[PDB]
């Protein structure tokens, strides 16, 4: 079963990249690109159609460690589009993906393209979490942002700033993802009075 | 054969600017950077005959500047040889054409082309 | 291993002695020399390889401007093809240690304005650039440029 | 439901799928749509549609099949070169057009 997951994931990345690698009008660019993403989503749906509830999360930890083990950013973004359509179609509960994305210890700020694409995907899929999960995600995102130094390079700053849009989306009052009292409670638990 | 006949055929059958570029290439095997053949002069003559310029041949000249067919020096000389000045519309068209390449004005060629750009300025 | 072990134990016991090869000589050379007789009777060339193999559509030359004969190199290409229209020249910045990394396309947004056609060229080119695999060559950039010009001719008409 | 699956036999896991649709005004003409499927209980993997552009030959489908069967051997070679990290210019048309 672990081997089965490995096989499906490896073949999907390699195949989609290589057929698209040669651009012989293989594709029509607008929503047929969305259809190739649908194609990865269907391969993921077949793989999921075979698993128990208690085993629902260790496979997801394997998926995210396999995505974060990659090196090509196009490969990473292709598997993140697969994970996005796997959440959007209703196959995956949209809390396990976000938690295993952020709590993955390969997600460090030095992996700046991985940082940017990860927090882009969490900005995409955070709108469906219940509010207690949004509170725990707020806590772990703040603790991830807290590891950045006072000074970083001038090129990596915009890709680092992708977590700030997730934070701005959670603490936005009109979106109402969670009661704002929970947000200020988590913040003031992390930045108590007198701390910048 | 002549550049006037090629531009005028480009006006007769309505050619878009890139199709004009392709057929202008095909009519003339030696490119001669198009400035030996005075592309800017012929395009300005047959664009500035009316009281208002025809937008087709102005579109041809704006493509031939934005794409680097024609050097800025030949354009600035052909602009300099217009005067007349009784028509404000042709003068405004010439100032928009100058608004295209000015502040950029970068020759990348021989030093004689740079001296030509100096005299053209 | 078997039938050879005590030699291996002797020699591995006696490594790091400075008189080791003396000991081997004294114990082995007279037997061997009795039996066997006495002894015996500017620009990195990867880029020149790329440019030397390009199609005669492209006309790649070095920039008169920019630092020369140093780490990175800079190119101004061209495009000649009766089928394709004349287009802005394109500027490339090839790093030193060129393979194992991807060259960079110096973007000039201002000349890709002022026409709809050059705008379509530019949009399609940035699209195929995002579609490219990593650590691509120079010729991958030049061929995506020519394919972008061709798509922007076809999409327009 | 009117489709045709053309499996390539020199390299399986590759299908060209022809979908036939009725053009609305002309009742005696068809419209073809060519897709490129790949396959691993077999699973679909991806799909892309090709660009549009005695008549009983259908020259476009023969061209697409020949194009896939001569081009797709290079894709596996591109991947196996990239796994051993030999730097290469990509799969290119070489000199003349027909190579």
């Amino acid at each position: 079963m672990e081997t089965q997951l490995q096989s499906i994931f490896e073949e999907v990345v390699k195949t989609e990249v290589i057929e698209e690698a040669f651009p012989g009008m293989f594709m029509d660019t607008p929503e047929d690109e969305k259809t190739k993403l649908i194609s990865c989503l269907g391969a993921f749906r077949q793989f999921w159609g075979g698993l128990s509830q208690e085993s629902h999360e260790q496979c997801i930890q394997w998926i995210v460690k396999f995505i974060h083990g990659q090196h090509s950013p196009k490969r990473i973004s292709f598997l993140y589009d697969c994970l996005a359509m796997a959440v959007e179609t209703g196959l995956l509960p949209p809390r396990l993906v976000c938690e295993s994305l952020i709590n993955s210890d390969t997600l460090e700020w030095e992996r700046t393209q991985l940082w940017a694409l990860t927090f882009k995907l969490v900005r995409k899929i955070i709108g469906g979490v219940d509010y207690k999960g949004v509170r725990d995600l707020l806590k772990v995102i703040l603790e991830k942002i807290l590891t950045i130094p006072n000074t970083v390079s001038s090129a990596v700053v915009q890709q680092l700033l992708a977590a700030r849009e997730v934070i701005a989306y959670i603490l936005e009052r009109n979106a109402c993802l969670l009661p704002a009292y929970f947000a200020v409670t988590e913040i003031r638990k992390l930045y108590p009075e007198g701390k910048l | 054969v002549n550049l006037k006949q090629a531009i005028l055929q480009a006006w007769k059958e309505r050619w878009s600017d890139y199709q004009w570029a392709i057929n202008m290439k095909k009519f003339f095997p030696k490119g001669a950077t198009w400035d030996i053949l005075n592309l800017a002069d012929a395009l300005l003559e047959q664009a500035m005959i009316g009281p208002s310029p025809n937008p087709l041949i102005l579109s041809y000249l704006k493509y031939a500047i934005s794409s680097q067919m024609v050097s800025y020096s030949s354009v600035l000389t052909a602009i300099s040889k217009f005067d007349d000045f009784s028509r404000d519309l042709c003068v405004q068209a010439l100032l928009d054409i100058m608004d295209m390449f000015c502040d950029r004005l970068s020759c990348h060629g021989k030093a004689e082309e740079c001296i030509g750009l100096c005299r053209a300025l | 291993q078997y039938l050879c072990q005590p030699l291996l134990d002797a020699v591995l016991a006696n490594i790091r002695s400075p008189v080791f090869n003396h000991s081997l000589y004294r114990t082995f050379v007279p037997a061997m020399t009795a039996i066997h007789g006495p002894p015996i009777t500017s620009i990195p060339s990867v880029l020149q390889g790329e440019v030397a193999r390009l199609d005669p559509k492209f006309l790649v030359n070095l920039d008169p401007s920019h630092c020369s004969n140093n780490g990175t190199v800079h190119l101004i290409c061209k495009l000649d093809d009766k089928d394709l229209p004349s287009v802005p020249p394109l500027e490339l910045s090839v790093p030193a240690d060129y393979p194992a990394q991807s060259p960079l396309w110096i973007d000039r947004q201002w000349q890709y304005d002022a026409n709809p056609f050059l705008q379509s060229v530019h949009r399609c080119m940035t699209s195929r650039l995002l579609q490219l695999p990593d650590k691509h060559s120079v010729t991958a950039l030049l061929n995506t440029w020519a394919q972008s010009v061709h798509q922007a001719c076809l999409s327009a008409a | 439901k009117n489709k045709l699956f053309i499996k390539l036999t020199r390299l399986p896991q590759y299908y060209i799928v022809v979908e036939m649709l009725e053009v609305p005004n002309k009742p005696t003409q068809l419209s073809y749509k060519y897709y490129f499927m790949s396959v691993n209980p077999a699973m679909a993997l991806l799909l892309q549609q090709f660009k549009e552009n005695m008549c009983a030959f259908n020259k476009v489908l023969a061209h697409f099949v020949a194009m896939c069967d001569t081009n797709m051997p290079f894709v596996g070679l591109r991947l196996e070169l990239s796994n051993l990290e030999i730097p290469h210019q990509g799969v290119q048309v070489e000199g003349d057009g027909f190579s």
